[PDB]
């Protein structure tokens, strides 16, 4: 009810503002009205001029203001509403609108933005808000290029996505001792058998995996009589440094196998990267950004030369008895799609220099899509869960900035 | 996940004047505590050209410099000059006989040395002598500007490509260490644009471009800070001299056994820093992950509070300790022992992660607002860099990456209060007048003094004045 | 003098299966080959300063220009190469007025640590380019290996052993891995001469180009069965590849065979040793 | 023009001036160097009732003699002639009464069931150190104590492979029992050969050779001298001083210098010096001239206290190059002591330089090649006295680089290094790769890293073996 009524008052005020020779820009909502900006308009070209006046509309249906007669009335100001302009150094006017009579009254309230003058005095004769106020409002505007003046962020806020995906572990994890001290020592024994797989950890003679080691070739590298299935809640959520470190290690190797159709792992660089399928040939990955499908050239060959692969760093972090995977996008460069380039650092700095927000955000969405997608039907031990969006209390005025910031193009992802 | 967008931290500028922007606040109110007749005496070392070139730029600075483009007037302001609208309310004067000239041959001699390490050592020895001669009662300079010729800086400073250690000596780091016993802060500037030099890698070729007004702001603010004057004060609402911020860091020696040494960087709300050198550190694995024992952390905190008491004559009521590595149980124990002994009943231990991969992303081309704070179940994601409403843009090009703040369980304060203070501590600036810096001052000073103190032998007493390390 | 030949024999002058008796090895010597090749440096070497501290920092500026090559070294703001940097794209990464052609022996044969290390580094990069037709260089593995030419296809290198022509499957295809003949190169200074040392090994990929997963374990299988005649032959082959390549800035000379005063009684041992079959390369 | 040499297999002196190249054949013919009437080595045993009785039966079968199972290579696989009239050690090997300690089968299953490897090792060491202590309190006072842990317990404590991350059972056992002042010998209970020294096989697969090696090791640990190196002259004594380093795990991970001082009778003295400096980022350990002076001075003093004479020649062996400070400090100590003969030899184990003969058998052991100031020495290779190459993988030579302060010529030093490879406390096969002082540096460093710096340590090397 408050919302609709506010859009009614804003629409009435917006209609007058356009007749008066100004541009109206909506900014946010208020208790009973709206928050907006007024800008002077070139009468012929319609172009913005750069002179600003903040406007707050308060609307009411058929209600009488304080101590109202036929000659004037009084009004009590809302400090939280005026506080959105506390440091902007932009002048503010309030415009009171009523649905019964259709009356619009306005008053300059900059002095109440920085003080405690809450009692307003209105004179229905001189305080009328209508197209005849062009000269009065124009004299109240401030230049956008006056030192200390800035447009504040939007009070309605916006959403944002995090680079964290919740991991859902299986209920059981397999404990064992091993003849080998580390997995590095156990691999040559494992390769001597068949039915092999590498999503397991052996550190300090202890073995961990989400699959049963006795049902695969891993039986040759474990003490079979000491294999034991425990509740994965106890292993993955305790205070023991050895256990949390081995959980992070097992989570990574499990992820490595689960995503092996699309990406491979680089041990030295600690990087997951979309591998090539043919030398000197590009390929794309199809994922869902928002409600629309989109393609990213995860392997991009530049014919002779080098081949650029979409890469990412995975960190597994525990937050309040839950495990999460963090995705940090980057790139990896080969000479032909497989052979590593002998000077990759130079190429990474080249692509990273031009990276902007939209591109980085899109890579996070794509990598998070690849993680969640591998749990459904593409052997699958980990499920991944998207987090709710973050509700930020203040939003970047991008729409305003794309007009006014001379560097708005430098922010675009080429 | 709880999210807040902090207001830009307010600063007190004098006569009670309050503003979020260091530049605009100085223009409107002046500095915090000016005295009638304030003057910064500036010595100059360089060649005849660069000395005369610096005198020219100081004159245009005094006359006032217009902005190149006033579309982003807050990010690209005018400089109102050093007259009636002097933002520092202070004179900047080169006294008579306060200039030492480097001969044309001395410049060529260094440029021609084939081994880089020898060229640096010869340059440091040359400038240290000219510095010492200037301080032999010739004048009493409060700060000395080093205007080395462009080819000399290019000889001494390695180049990195436009896109983009200890294998080579760092001229700036060795110079600051070799001249620390002389009680002068120095400012190395390029003799063409008059901005900071030798602190970061240079480009292969110098551009001919301008933003002279901004460079004037940055140069005078650096000379102002180096002279020991306070431009403004942080946390205006909070009672002053109550809370102090004690950064604890480590640097690794190069000779001997490559032992680590603990350092302390304690700042007040007036942006003044005290630098103290503690005991050698333990290490967790193979000489890495430096840490302090409880006895050594106790000693370092106690030596720090004592230096705070010698300069401010009273003991702080709260001490926020900042580290870039997690607090060892020994460190938390030693800090508590030292503070309880001195009767300091309020303390917060904050682990500040510079390189956390966790990030949050908004929909659009502009990045997250600076001051955005996301509570990640006891871990604080804080955006000290990002979109700045006051500037009307995002001043960077590469995307920002947030800090991750992890307060210790021994802390008294809530996570959101500590994050806001960390945000405020990023405003203490000795190098620029643009307030959107990533690191809080105690952590920034740790890296800067570590690069200098590793050239001063362990056991040698060092000056506590941070302004002489900048 | 006297019965010197039978000094340690403990054979009267007994059963061979009596402890202590040892058939004296037939006197007279045999020859042998060292895994070393003398390196003849060019007359001149080019030294200069550089705006970049290291060669890694200089590469992005080198890529911005044309006529590039990578057989150069930049360390501690000092550039060295056997070719003139002013006549190639390397002009962008040197101080051109500091470029100076000096005698090679001054730089390569002195007591300076940095000069000796930069000489070793330049020799390795000059060799890598001079051998780029037949072998590539691995940065992590620090190996020279005969690169695969076609996916999952074998090939052979054609060299000379003794005075008889021979060949070897330097890239061997089994059509779940492929093994490449590899070697570690070491550059050693003996008196006032530089030598390259050749130490053969192998390198394992998947299809010829894709690195194999855990090739360390595939290596130990083939190294386990390697015996003298195999290692000696690989030394001879790599030594031929290096001498052949100068047919270019570096030349390689073969060393004389070493004259050993005593000889392994191999002919006798093949009859008497129950392990003689364990000594041959399968 | 590369000068070449093939050294004779260095000769050893046995009892009554008897001479032979083979320690086994020499003891068979002449007996040990300095035998006495009634010579006995008292052997204590720690293990289970099964393994204690099993070891007592292997000692008895050894005394009765064991025959070779490959008489076509008789010198490499000799018989053991027994402990009777043909006793090569001319000494008795006897387990005294009450010199046995039993580990209960409940104590075995407790350690075998410990989850963490590091906790099972520390508990097993503390248990054996208790049994070790008790036997010593008993008036038996054995000379050497054999540790016969059952096969499942060794397999628990020893990693398989078909080092600082996990505790090494053997290293921590030697460190924690070093103060008890008795050498120990860990053995497998089925084959009675050395255990826990190297990684075991994941699945356990000549008896006379194992008898030879077991007795030679107990003979050495008891302190008796089987033979001595035959010096190339008869005027003065030479001492071989190995200088090494080991790194701490706690604290600041500082390095500590060690000294391994061996005489021509094969006996070593172990000293700890000052903390080492490092070159880059805590790596490449080295000593200052002052600390190298002190270390060599402390080693000479210990040698004098045990021998009542100062050697006229000191050979210093290192696995890393001699820093100028190290060479300066070594010269200062020796000159102060009036020692006028010295050699500083850098021994490189991993050089890629090699020499290749034409055939299937590798280069002869003892082959030396002068590489213009650097000595290529094949300490392993074809052994004529064995009639074969005792190995399978091709051998790789040592590279000997004498410092310029050395007094000897290159060829003479290489033959000396070849002879030092025969001082050997773990086997009776003489074709060993490393000379004894360097071999001791590795073993000694793995043990002392578990003993806090500044703690007095025993000087007798037989207690570290
Ligand atoms: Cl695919
Ligand atoms: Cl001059
Ligand atoms: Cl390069
Ligand atoms: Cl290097
Ligand atoms: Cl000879
Ligand atoms: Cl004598
Ligand atoms: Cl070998």
């Amino acid at each position: 009810d408050s919302q609709v009524l506010g859009e009614l008052g804003e629409t009435a005020v917006k209609k007058i503002v356009l007749e008066t020779g100004f541009i109206y820009e909506h900014r946010g909502r208020l208790e009973a009205g709206t928050d907006g900006l007024i800008e002077l308009r070139d009468p012929k070209s319609g172009a913005p001029l750069g002179k600003l006046l903040a406007v707050q509309v308060k609307a009411t249906k058929e209600s009488q203001y304080l101590r109202e007669t036929d000659k004037g009335f009084e009004y009590l100001l809302r400090p939280a509403d005026l506080k959105l302009w506390r440091l902007s150094n932009i002048p503010v006017i309030i415009v009171l609108w009523r649905q019964s009579d259709g009356s619009a009254y306005w008053k300059d309230v900059t002095d109440s933005v920085r003080g405690e003058e809450r009692r307003l005095q209105f004179d229905k004769a001189a305080d009328v808000f209508d197209p005849g106020c062009a000269d009065r409002l124009g004299a109240l505007t401030v230049d956008r290029r006056k030192p200390g003046v800035f447009v504040p962020p939007l009070n309605g806020g916006e959403t944002a996505i995090i680079n964290l995906l919740r991991i859902k572990l299986p209920e059981e994890i397999f404990i064992a001792t091993s003849p080998f001290g580390s997995g590095r020592d156990a691999v040559p024994e494992l390769l001597k058998h068949s039915n092999t797989r590498f999503d397991w950890v052996i550190r300090k003679r202890r073995y961990v995996s989400f699959f049963d080691p006795r049902e695969y070739g891993t039986k040759a590298i474990v003490d079979v009589d000491q294999v034991e299935a425990i509740d994965s809640d106890i292993f993955a959520f305790n205070d023991d440094l050895d256990d949390t470190n081995d959980t992070m290690d097992l989570l990574r190797r499990t992820v490595e196998r689960q995503l092996s159709a699309q990406v491979s792992y680089l041990r030295k660089e600690r990087l997951f990267y979309f591998h090539a399928v043919a030398t000197n040939k590009s390929r794309s990955y199809r994922y869902l950004a928002n409600v629309k499908e989109t393609s990213a050239k995860v392997v991009s060959a530049y014919t002779n030369g080098y081949v650029r692969h979409h890469a990412a760093t995975f960190r597994f972090e525990r937050l309040a008895d839950e495990w999460f995977v963090v995705v940090d996008p980057t790139f990896y460069f080969t000479n032909d799609g497989f052979r590593p380039h002998r000077y990759p650092e130079a190429l990474l700095a080249g692509k990273k220099r031009l990276e902007r927000n939209a591109a980085v955000r899109g890579q996070v969405v794509m990598w998070q899509h690849l993680l969640v997608e591998s749990a459904s039907c593409n052997d699958v031990l980990l499920d991944f869960e998207n987090l709710p969006v973050i509700e930020l209390s203040r939003a970047v005025p991008e729409s305003s900035w794309t007009r006014t910031d001379p560097r708005a193009k430098e922010m675009e992802s080429r | 996940l709880k999210s807040r967008v902090f207001d830009e931290p307010m600063l007190e500028f004098g006569d009670g004047g309050q503003h979020l922007d260091p530049r605009q606040g100085l223009r409107e109110y002046g500095p915090l505590q000016p005295r009638s007749g304030d003057v910064v005496h500036v010595g100059v070392i360089g060649t005849e050209d660069t000395i005369a070139g610096f005198s020219e730029f100081l004159a245009e600075t005094a006359a006032g410099i217009d902005s190149d483009n006033k579309q982003l007037i807050n990010l690209n302001p005018d400089f109102p000059g050093l007259g009636n609208q002097n933002p520092f309310r202070c004179k900047f004067v080169i006294p008579d006989g306060a200039t030492a000239t480097i001969s044309r041959r001395q410049v060529t001699e260094i440029k021609q040395i084939g081994r880089h390490d020898e060229a640096v050592r010869r340059a440091v020895a040359l400038i240290a002598d000219q510095l010492s001669a200037l301080m032999e009662s010739s004048a009493k300079p409060d700060v000395i500007v080093l205007a080395l010729p462009v080819p000399l800086i290019e000889k001494l400073v390695n180049a990195k490509s436009e896109e983009i250690r200890d294998d080579t000596l760092n001229f700036r780091d060795l110079l600051k260490a070799k001249t620390l016993h002389l009680d002068v802060p120095t400012q190395i500037v390029w003799p063409d644009t008059w901005d900071d030099a030798a602190k970061i890698p240079r480009k292969v070729k110098r551009d001919s471009n301008q933003a002279k007004a901004t460079r004037a702001w940055n140069l005078l603010n650096a000379l102002f800070y180096k002279a020991g004057k306070v431009p403004w004060r942080l946390l205006p609402d909070q009672a002053e001299y109550r809370t102090s911020f004690l950064g604890i860091g480590f640097y690794r020696d190069l000779d001997g056994q490559q032992l680590w040494t603990s350092t302390a960087q304690m700042f007040d709300e007036r942006g003044r820093g005290l630098i103290l050198r503690g005991a050698r550190a333990q290490t967790e694995t193979k000489g890495r992950h430096p840490y302090l024992t409880a006895k050594d952390a106790d000693d370092l905190v106690t030596q720090s509070i004592a230096a705070y008491k010698a300069h401010h004559k009273h003991v702080p009521a709260r001490v926020v300790v900042l580290k870039t590595s997690r607090f060892r149980p020994e460190e938390a124990e030693g800090i508590d022992s030292a503070l309880s002994r001195l009767g300091i009943e309020l303390s917060d231990l904050v682990w500040v992660q510079e390189s956390s991969p966790i990030a949050v992303f908004r929909d659009g081309n502009y990045p997250i607002l600076r001051g955005t704070f996301v509570d990640l179940k006891g871990k604080g994601l804080l955006y000290t860099r990002g979109s700045v409403p006051y500037y009307g843009t995002y001043p960077g090009l590469r995307v920002p990456r947030p800090l991750l703040l992890v307060p210790h369980e021994n802390s008294d304060s809530a996570l959101a209060r500590l994050a806001e203070e960390v945000l405020a501590l990023t405003k203490v600036n000795w190098n620029t007048t643009q307030f959107d810096q990533k690191l809080p001052a105690p952590i920034k000073a740790a890296r800067e003094v570590g690069r200098i103190l590793k050239h001063i032998e362990y056991g040698v007493a060092i000056s506590p004045d941070f302004r002489k390390y900048t």
